[PDB]
RNA sequence: UAAUUGCGAUAACGAACGAGACCUUAACCUACUAAAUAGUGGUGCUAGCGCUGGUUAUCCACUUCUUAGAGGGACUAUCGGUUUCAAGCCGAUGGAAGUUGAGGCAAUAACAGGUCUGUAUGCCCUUAACGUUCUGGGCGCACGCGCGCUACACUGACGGAGCUUGGCCGAGAGGUCUUUCCGUCGUGCUGGGGAUAGAGCAUUGUAAUUAUUGCUCUUCAACGAGGAAUUCCUAGUAAGCGCAAGUCAUCAGCUUGCGUUGAUUACGUCCUGCCCUUUGUACACACC
């Protein structure tokens, strides 16, 4: 085969990934382009796995920084931001 | 005394999954637009044998309807309406998302950018085969359109770790936008470069 | 009591509707509409009818589903309620005419030839 | 299904022992531990012939199969009401001429001859090929109308 | 609202709400029976803990059981289950279920939830339908 | 259960009458003069009640062989109608079972 | 003289000789299409 | 390869010698697939046709023939 | 025009027969006449907190379910169009349009088709034998051909969740006192696929080893969507999920029907089968 990483749960659990850089480069950095973008496309664009992904927009959900709606599939999207309504 | 649906304390209503609108969408294209039916739908389906007469103008449509029904189908096997309906119910969001625009506009300028000019038939006459380019007739477009779009969705998910909503949002945008890296407009450049030139 | 049943169909799937007029709170099944049905874009299809007429307290629309594949069913449910109302307000009568409806299709499981695979998709060989 | 099975083994043993025999048709209606038997004979003599056993005896033929009860039967002779609707004398009348023989083309005509004189719309006569003993051609002729289908 | 509502929300947010509740009883005794592999081919055990195997089994069987009855052992093993002719190559799945029905059954009827029939198969009680209704009393006010 | 009517008080009536046969137009005839006789003897009994039907419809190649498509062509409907009287008098009893209409119909007076 | 058994199973007609049938009338798969002429049974008059 | 609650020790009176069960070896990996190339000679050694099959080294419960085992060799 | 189908001409005037009508029924409409299997209302037992709903109750009604009949059959009287003339073409309303849809009522005669072993009769073998009643064994397979069945994997794979029992009780299989959401997946020849192998357990049967089925358990096989190439199908049809009937002591699924899921293309004759006319013909069991 070719080969093989972002890869997931232990990358997680390790600093490298978790700490910082991919929550604020990653999820944060994409989110001024557009102000909402799909949980799906974002794993896609990024490289970054479904689940890898998920938790970090979780964390990130905690801090009021981002807001989900949903959808079954795991599937919905992803808002940083956003206003005076 | 109400309890019953939320959505807005009313007007009319817009439906279409009652998150979008239809009206707003414009077709560019003069002889596309005529083909193209947008005075009234929603999203919620139907069948009807209008018949495939010819010629003048042929019968209704729906484009959004033909779209999520080219994405059960190709493919190939094995697929349901109900997780078919959902992909795109997803979908359109995640175009709307991407764009900061009406879904259906999107899926217009996907369909108009990806539909050819012209087309390349193959006939035996004589002792050889020609292709000496073929009529479009402006359903073919359409749903030649359709089918480019769906199958480099298809394709890209079958081969990349992505759900389908995301590959055919990926490949409608990218249609829609006019760049080459959409399996869609790939083809229309190419088919329509093959027609002018085997003439 | 009120009571008007005139019983439309299109499509598989049989809804029977006694109506009593009231509040606008809706049965499926003789359980809530919003709640149970879940699943749904489609089921809001109903809704419209019982909003966007600007008659919202005229009908608790009770219907009762019995049996198929949840979608065949959406078009049967609409028809009863709108016939009924046609007759008391004939005046109304730019509501059923309005609002579309209508067709069915009706033409469920086609006949089983023998031989046919599944029933005239001869098979397969030269 | 089991009243039908009843009816199921019936009519085929009556069929089969109403067979070659020279009388004429036999339709069997089943009331509890009688079976009404009525046959359209002249024939009738042969099976009747008071107490003895013989009018008796092919009706109780039916008792033993499938059917029923300790008791007795009963049988009622008839008439004719034109033979061509349903007989076995019709079948049987150019069988016995189709032993010792005649000319056959003839006896093909004949028996279409007598009926159609008789009304009946059409009547269609087929016979086996092996005419004069040599291959098989097979043959019909039919006059009138006539539809079997 | 509420008791009505035991009857008329969509199944699994009424499943959810309700295996929290279930969850306090003392039973929920699986004794080592599940290990083998109830089910088809993948059908353990340790993602039974928060709403698993055994506890949803039950949770839910009881929301079929209000609006339905009667029941039996059989009624519920398909239900859930498959067990499809096999175009011999196949399976699809193997749902046993004869096993799992009858370890749900045996703690519901110790708290004394569900009664036996004669004929009729499992009834409700009046101390089943109250449990059921009094935490769907909780359930609504969440929702909306 | 027992439609209650003297004789000493009638304690019999049950009856079942299930009327089988093979053409409808023929048995359609015989049920209705069932119903006219429970109307005249004194008390009058219910109609025709006549629910669903025995198929086998079984498909076979005929034989050649090869007998490959286009089968030759067979189907069993049947039709059961099943007629009680609201009352069974011992006159009741008598009456339908002496004139009794049944060519095909086979007719079975059931059960106390 | 002594006695035997075994190879006991379903059943046929007389009319035709062969074992394979089918058994709910009581005759072999044959017999029971030119039965099925025949109408005896309730049902089968003919056709579909 | 072995557990707390659960544990198999082979039981029962003398002989049978081979081939045993050893009350269902789990204890399943190189115990397991070294087991069988025993067994298989155990099972020659028995006579059986089991046996006899994998001497004579075909298809061991009886394949269809009408078409397969082209990849195989 | 599917239709010598019907019309208009005509050395013809008829006339049969297939087609159609006819029946079947999937569709239907039912407002109804009929009756209740059943649907629905009124009790009574609660639960939310007769107000809102679940359950069963007594033959008390009417009805979409039921079914037997009736009637509604729907078609260019009826609103419509240029037009030898009869027409074709397209459209309203309706619930579908002039072939309303199936081909299931399919003409005669042929092809030495095919059947003597799915169903008798000539006639030879022959005749207390290719009678007889079995018992044991055979439907192995270096390769070809066929149909069919499962895969290659996210529209997926996993688990849980949306002659027949009641119920104590069972690894599966069983014996009886007894009447579509969400954990999981990481697009991996694997959590794919189940091939093959091996030991061992219950039942069908006297027996399961070449020739049962179900498998606990464990081996973990090829195959990365398939060449030269093929078959059908014109919207509930292709294609896909299952089930029951028959088969049947057992048995891969045969053959076969019911429902369920549900798509794409349908102009035309632009390799193959056919029709009528047309001419030529050296053929005539017929371009083999």
């Amino acid at each position: 085969k070719k080969k093989w990483s972002k890869k997931s749960m232990k990358d997680r659990a390790q600093h490298a990934v978790i700490l910082d850089q991919e929550k604020y480069d990653r999820i944060l950095k994409e989110v001024p382009t557009y102000r909402y973008v799909s949980v799906s496309v974002l794993v896609d664009r990024l490289k970054i796995g479904g689940s890898l992904a998920r938790i970090a927009l979780r964390h990130l959900e905690k801090e009021g920084i981002i807001k989900p709606i949903s959808k079954h599939s795991k599937q919905a999207i992803y808002t940083r931001a956003t206003a005076s309504e | 005394t109400p309890i019953p649906e939320e959505v807005q304390q009313a007007q009319t209503e817009i439906k279409l999954f009652n998150k979008w609108s239809f009206e707003e969408v414009e077709v560019k294209d003069a002889s596309l637009v005529d083909y193209v039916q947008v005075r009234q739908p929603i999203f919620v389906a139907h069948t009807a044998g209008r018949y495939a007469n010819k010629r003048f103008r042929k019968a209704q449509c729906p484009i959004i309807e033909r779209l999520t029904n080219s994405l059960m189908m190709n493919g190939r096997n094995n697929g349901k309406k109900l997780k078919a309906v959902r992909i795109i119910k997803h979908t359109l969001d995640i175009i709307n998302v991407l764009t900061d625009q009406n879904p259906i506009q999107v899926v217009v300028d996907a369909i108009t950018n990806t539909g050819p000019r012209e087309d390349t038939t193959r006939v035996g006459g004589g002792g050889a085969a020609r292709r000496q380019a073929v009529d479009v007739s402006p359903l073919r477009r359409v749903n030649q359109a359709i089918a480019l779009l769906t199958i480099g969705a298809r394709e890209a998910a079958f081969r990349n770790i992505k759900t389908i909503a995301e590959t055919l949002a990926e490949e409608l945008i990218n249609a829609a936008k006019g760049s080459s890296t959409s399996y869609a407009i790939k083809k229309k450049d190419e088919l329509e470069r093959v027609a002018k030139s085997n003439r | 009591a009120v009571a008007h049943v005139k019983a439309g169909k299109g499509l598989i799937k049989v809804n029977g509707s006694p109506i009593t007029l009231v509040e606008p709170e809706i049965l499926r099944f003789k359980v809530y509409e919003p709640l149970l049905l879940v699943g749904l874009d489609k089921f809001s299809n109903i809704d419209i009818r019982v909003r966007v007429t600007g008659g919202g307290h005229v009908s608790q629309v009770y219907a009762i589903r019995q049996a198929i594949a949840k979608g065949l069913v959406a078009y049967h449910q609409k028809y009863v309620d709108e016939q009924s109302k046609n007759e008391l307000k004939k005046a109304f009568t730019s509501y059923d005419r309005t609002l579309l409806i209508a067709d069915s299709r009706r033409p469920e499981p086609k006949k089983f030839g023998g031989k046919g695979a599944r029933s005239r998709f001869q098979k397969s060989y030269r | 299904v089991a009243d039908g099975v009843f009816y199921a083994e019936l009519n085929e043993f009556f069929t089969r022992e109403l067979a070659e025999e020279g009388y004429s048709g036999v339709e069997v209606r089943v009331t509890p531990t009688k079976t009404e038997v009525i046959i359209r004979a002249t024939r009738t003599q042969d099976v009747l012939g008071e107490n003895g056993r013989r009018i008796n005896e092919l009706t109780l033929l039916v008792q033993k199969r499938f059917k029923y009860a300790p008791g007795t039967i009963v049988l009622y002779a008839e008439r004719v009401q034109d033979r061509g609707l349903s007989a076995v004398a019709q079948a049987e009348s150019m069988k016995f001429k189709l032993l010792n023989g005649l000319a056959i083309r003839r006896a093909a005509y004949g028996v279409v001859r007598y009926v159609m004189e008789s009304g009946a719309k059409g009547c269609e006569v087929v016979v086996s090929g092996k005419l004069r003993a040599a291959r098989a051609k097979a043959m019909k002729f039919a006059d009138g109308f006539l539809i079997h289908s | 609202m509420p008791g009505v509502s035991v009857r008329d929300v969509a199944a699994q947010d009424f499943i959810n709400a309700y295996a929290s509740f279930l969850q306090r009883q003392g039973k929920l005794e699986v004794p080592g029976y599940v290990d083998i592999v109830k089910t088809s081919s993948g059908n353990e055990m340790p993602p039974q803990d928060a709403e698993g195997w055994f506890y949803k089994r039950a949770a839910s069987v009881a929301r079929h059981i209000y609006m339905r009855k009667q029941v039996g052992v059989g009624k519920l093993n398909k239900l859930y289950g498959g067990a499809k002719s096999r175009g011999v190559r196949p399976y699809k799945h193997i749902d046993a279920s004869g096993s799992i029905n009858r370890k749900v059954l045996q703690a519901l009827e110790k708290i004394g939830i569900v009664e036996i029939s004669p004929k009729g198969g499992r009834r409700i009680s009046e101390n089943g339908q109250r449990d059921l209704d009094r935490i769907a009393a909780q359930t609504l006010e969440e929702d909306e | 259960v027992e439609e209650q009517e003297q004789q000493q008080q009638i304690i019999k009536i049950r009856i079942t009458l299930t009327s089988t046969k093979v053409k409808q137009l023929e048995n359609v005839s015989s049920n209705i003069v069932k119903n006219a006789e429970q109307h005249n003897l004194v008390k009058k009994g219910p109609v025709r009640l006549p629910t669903k039907v025995l198929k086998i419809s079984t498909r076979k190649t005929p034989n050649g062989e090869g007998s490959k498509t286009w089968e030759t062509y067979e189907m069993r409907i049947h039709k059961r109608y099943i007629d009680l009287e609201a009352p069974v008098q011992i006159v009741k009893r008598i009456t339908q079972i002496t004139i009794e209409p049944g060519v095909d119909v086979e007719v079975v007076v059931a059960s106390n | 003289s002594h006695p035997r058994r075994y190879g006991k199973g379903s059943r046929q007609c007389r009319v035709c000789s062969s074992h394979t049938g089918l058994i709910r009338k009581y005759g072999l798969n044959i017999c029971r299409q030119c039965f099925r002429e025949k109408a005896n049974d309730i049902g089968f008059n003919k056709f579909r | 390869q072995n557990p707390t609650h659960y544990k198999i020790p082979a039981w029962f009176l003398n002989r049978q010698n081979d081939i045993t069960d050893g009350k269902d070896y789990h204890t399943l990996a190189n115990n397991v697939e070294s087991k069988l190339r025993d067994d298989l000679e155990r099972l020659k050694k028995i006579r059986a046709h089991r046996g006899i099959r994998h001497f004579w080294g075909l298809r061991v419960r009886g394949q269809h023939t009408k078409t397969t085992g082209r990849r195989r060799a």
